[PDB]
RNA sequence: UGGCACCUCGAUGUCGGCUCGUCGCAUCCUGGGGCUGUAGUCGGUCCCAAGGGUUGGGCUGUUCGCCCAUUAAAGCGGCACGCGAGCUGGGUUCAGAACGUCGUGAGACAGUUCGGUCCCUAUCCGUCGCGGGCGCAGGAAAUUUGAGAGGAGCUGUCCUUAGUACGAGAGGACCGGGAUGGACACACCGCUGGUGUACCAGUUGUUCCGCCAGGAGCAUCGCUGGGUAGCUAUGUGUGGCAGGGAUAAACGCUGAAAGCAUCUAAGCGUGAAGCCCCCCUCAAGAUGAGAUUUCCCAUUUCUUCGGAAAGUAAGAUCCCUGAAAGAUGAUCAGGUAGAUAGGUUUGGAGUGGAAGUGUAGCGAUACAUGGAGCGGACAAAUACUAAUCGAUCGAGGACUUAACC
């Protein structure tokens, strides 16, 4: 917490991000660099965690791809995310959802509000 | 772990140069006019800052 | 973070099915390898009838780890297991097809054949 | 060659034009004033003397406010000297702003490290432990003090003592952004010291 | 941070609850210097609950005050407890003062072990 | 490996490993050269050079050795075969037991095998940190010079020059430029993680708050899921960059002794990761006690003279509130000329939807009021509580000469 750092790192905050909680499915349109081309890759999964304050805030998205679980961590205010969607909202009782790492299908399902 | 030689009188007196204890920081009371410690309640007239406690 | 005596399963079509690490190439005192690093290793469990036999000393590359890599953009990737692909003297796989997701960092290490065969390059 | 004095405010991060993310250190460098100029004909060496923060007239003393009165300024809290500096500039009583630097400049950061108290050998000097099992009774001890022949132990035998609180220079640090209105300098990376510590920013010597 | 008083986290929790209740009941006690610099924070944070007057505030302060009788009145001789006095007697006194409901006065060393003793009083 | 028996039997602990190193050069790698039966890439041999570096495992108590896989390389030796008042105790060299062999026997081997008590509160020097005193011809507050000393010093791969030089081909450069790593070192906590016993939540048993509801004690913090400040690596930033002077081996110019020849006698030029500098840190007790800027001034009593004491000036301290500091001193932030600490009011990270009431359900329970309630150490305001009042220490500046006086 510091008032001077808050004012300096304010023009870089992203005003386009929506409101999401840990426990709901999101789709991330991330800009990906090839050898020479720029394309957008889609990452869809459930939000596992969300920590930080201000420009230093990050969040984590988990999906199971080809039978192997993958987790991807992003800064909230990065310009490398074209846009972010909230597909569905789930009911959870935790702020950190680490129990889904030791937990496979039909038992890792999240309810809906 | 055991003294090789006994300590002389001079060497035993030099070491005790710093084993003294300092003089108390006492002060004259404003009300009853006798000695007391600074920032402390006077033990005789039972007053601090000019008000009885 | 893979060092000597670390086991990691094989993720391609060759005969090997589990592998134990022998040495991490790159330097005299090097003691840790991560995504995109080549290691010397031995076969501890093989599927019957495969090309690669048990007890064989082979080289291999690391395609995914439980503690993944960080990109220059400030983002992170982690997987749920440590995986492995057996390679030849050059950077070509000894198998026919790859299983599971594969990190993007191999595209920066000139492992172009393994990238093409992967179902997903995350 | 330029130079200012500042206070370590904190650490944060910024996004560059490529989208890359870097860590930076915030330094506030207001109220810099030139106090004295030292020359060869009077001292034998050339330097410029700078004062960083003014303080209340109660905290100052009689000798101090007669020295800053030559430059027509309020008594200052931190005073340091800069060498290898062109004396043609730096008129007495002038204000030193953060605009002397610019984006992309390479600097050096001098400060006093954070304080660690009485510390042992494997934290202070990064030595190894002994076995924690197999019947051993040697865990966090210094080691052998030397051979038998000298009948003594040599100098520079590293042992426990007071660890921190010493001056450190970190070289070749980049400048990411300069904010003249807020008197703030953004330096990419780390600088020695705790919060509110004095930092001496000088151009790179190499 | 906060200071450990030569006792574990369970003894320390109990020590602060006995000393904070004694200052409410008696309003003037003898303790040591370090032991009084600590109950200076747990007592003023307790008057603030009494200045709210809520049921939520009363239930929160009831988890700290010990259950002991300050004195017995015949309203029908019914006892009066420390929680009642805190919310009905002590708290209304400081309805205008913002902070600093206590003061400390130094006395001198104690004969038995040389400990520095002080007065902490609730005004 | 031995010879002698000079110190030690009123006790000089004996192999291997661990922690910590330091020195020699008869150089393992890197640096510079001469010769080659040196085409190129590789090599052999010798000369200069000790600046840095010199791996992880299998078997064995093992040093040694062989093997597996790497590396630029996996050097040889000294220091009581360095190091047990620093560690271990696998081997050796105590009492038990068994095998083979020897002995009539009790027993033995310098054969094997299983098990087998490693004591000590540091006096002096020595080493690593931290204070007090006096000194530095007046008393003070800051900023500094650097005599001297310590640290650092390592190196791989890829691209280009160039498929050029070389070579019949196969193969394949020197010199130069750029990028990026291994090991190591310093600093820091914004990021990824760890911890986080006065933060938040779920839950079992039993006792208590008279009962329900709501809570408290004990059970490893009772257990479980998270986590603030601080401290941290495996995390992040940076470093060994580019150079100068004199040289070693070596290669040369001019040049006689000795009409030629000759790198030598006189005189000149190149020439190493090495020396002295450049880079980082300490440093005027450097008794050789240095320098600059600023502040206070020339009091009063006594002495026979050297001189003394007693109020002070500038300044500092005793005492008190503390942390960015700390074993204690010390350092630093402050003492009403006040935001130093606590409290209070707004926030923040963190946790996750409080109590009360109401609705739905037979009930466990769910929903609403409501991102609610709580919230150590984090931020800003506020003088409300405590830094009250006081006391102590601390100058008046010797003599000679020299430019002006
Ligand atoms: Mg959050
Ligand atoms: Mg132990
Ligand atoms: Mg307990
Ligand atoms: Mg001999
Ligand atoms: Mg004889
Ligand atoms: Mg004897
Ligand atoms: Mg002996
Ligand atoms: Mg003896
Ligand atoms: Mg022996
Ligand atoms: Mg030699
Ligand atoms: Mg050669
Ligand atoms: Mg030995
Ligand atoms: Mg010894
Ligand atoms: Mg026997
Ligand atoms: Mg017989
Ligand atoms: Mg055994
Ligand atoms: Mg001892
Ligand atoms: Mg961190
Ligand atoms: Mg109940
Ligand atoms: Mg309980
Ligand atoms: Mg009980
Ligand atoms: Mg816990
Ligand atoms: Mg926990
Ligand atoms: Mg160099
Ligand atoms: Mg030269
Ligand atoms: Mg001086
Ligand atoms: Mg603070
Ligand atoms: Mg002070
Ligand atoms: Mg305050
Ligand atoms: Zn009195």
């Amino acid at each position: 917490m510091n008032k001077l750092i808050d004012e300096i790192t304010k023009s870089q905050l992203n005003p386009d991000v929506p409101s999401f909680r840990p426990g709901d499915t999101v789709r991330v349109h991330a800009k990906v660099v090839e050898g020479t081309r720029e394309r957008i890759q889609l990452f869809e999964g459930v939000v596992i965690k969300r920590r930080g304050a201000g420009i230093s805030e990050t969040f984590t998205v988990r999906k199971i791809s080809n039978g192997v679980g993958v987790e991807r961590t992003f800064p909230v205010h990065t310009p490398r995310i074209a846009k972010l969607e909230v597909i569905r909202r789930g009911k959870v009782r935790r702020a950190k959802l680490y129990y889904l790492r030791n937990l496979r299908g039909k038992a890792a399902r999240i309810k809906e509000i | 772990a055991v003294p090789f030689r006994r300590t002389s009188k001079a060497k035993k007196r030099k070491r005790r140069t710093h084993v003294k204890l300092q003089l108390p920081g006492m002060n004259e009371c404003s009300n009853c006019g006798e000695y007391r410690l600074s920032h402390h309640v006077c033990p005789e007239c039972g007053q601090y800052d000019g008000k009885d406690v | 973070m893979i060092q000597q005596e670390s086991r990691m399963k094989v993720a391609d079509n060759s005969g090997a099915r589990e592998v134990l690490t022998i040495k991490v190439l790159g330097g005299s005192g090097r003691k840790t390898a991560n995504i995109g690093d080549v290691v010397v290793c031995t076969v501890k469990q093989a599927t019957p009838g495969g090309v690669v036999k048990k007890g064989e000393v082979v080289k291999a590359v690391i395609v995914r780890t439980k503690s993944g890599a960080r990109r220059q953009d400030g983002s992170y990737i982690k997987f749920d297991e440590n995986a492995c692909v057996i390679i030849r003297d050059d950077k070509s796989p000894r198998g026919t097809r790859i299983f599971g997701p594969v990190a993007r960092e191999l595209r920066e290490n000139n492992f172009m054949k393994i990238v093409s065969l992967a179902p997903e390059v995350l | 060659t330029k130079g200012i004095l500042g206070r370590k405010v904190g650490m944060t991060q910024v996004f560059t034009e490529n989208g890359e993310l870097i860590p930076v250190t915030v330094i506030e460098a207001a109220q810099n004033v030139v106090l004295q100029k030292k020359t060869v004909e009077t001292d034998g060496y050339e330097a410029v003397q700078i004062g960083f923060e003014d303080k209340r007239a109660k905290l100052s003393n009689k000798p101090e406010q007669g020295h800053v009165a030559k430059a027509d300024t309020t008594p200052k809290r931190f005073i340091r000297e800069f060498r290898d500096v062109n004396l043609d500039e730096y008129e007495i009583g002038a204000e030193v702003k953060v605009d002397v630097f610019a984006e992309g400049d390479i600097i050096d950061a001098t400060g006093v490290s954070k304080g660690k108290g009485f510390q042992g050998v494997i934290k202070r000097h990064g030595q190894s432990r002994g076995p924690m099992a197999h019947g051993s009774r040697y865990h966090r001890r210094p080691g052998s003090m030397g051979p038998v022949a000298p009948n003594r132990v040599f100098k520079n035998k590293l042992l426990p003592g007071r660890m921190g609180g010493e001056q450190i220079t970190i070289q070749n640090l980049e400048i990411v952004k300069v904010d003249v209105e807020k008197n703030v300098l953004l330096v990419k990376g780390n600088v020695p010291g705790a919060k509110k510590a004095l930092v001496q920013i000088k151009t790179a010597t190499k | 941070g906060y200071r450990k008083l030569g006792r574990t986290s369970s003894q320390r929790k109990a020590l602060l609850r006995d000393l904070a209740t004694d200052l409410i009941v008696h309003e003037r006690i003898e303790t040591t210097e370090a032991r009084a610099k600590e109950i200076r924070k747990v007592v003023e944070k307790l008057i603030t609950s009494g200045k709210k007057g809520d049921l939520h505030a009363r239930r929160q302060a009831a988890a700290f005050i010990r259950h002991e009788v300050v004195e017995v009145v015949q309203v029908k001789n019914r006892p009066v407890y420390a929680l009642q006095k805190l919310f009905d007697d002590v708290a209304p006194r400081y309805a205008e003062r913002q902070g600093g409901y206590t003061r400390i006065l130094k006395k001198g060393p104690r004969r038995g072990d040389g400990a520095p003793m002080v007065i902490i009083e609730l005004v």
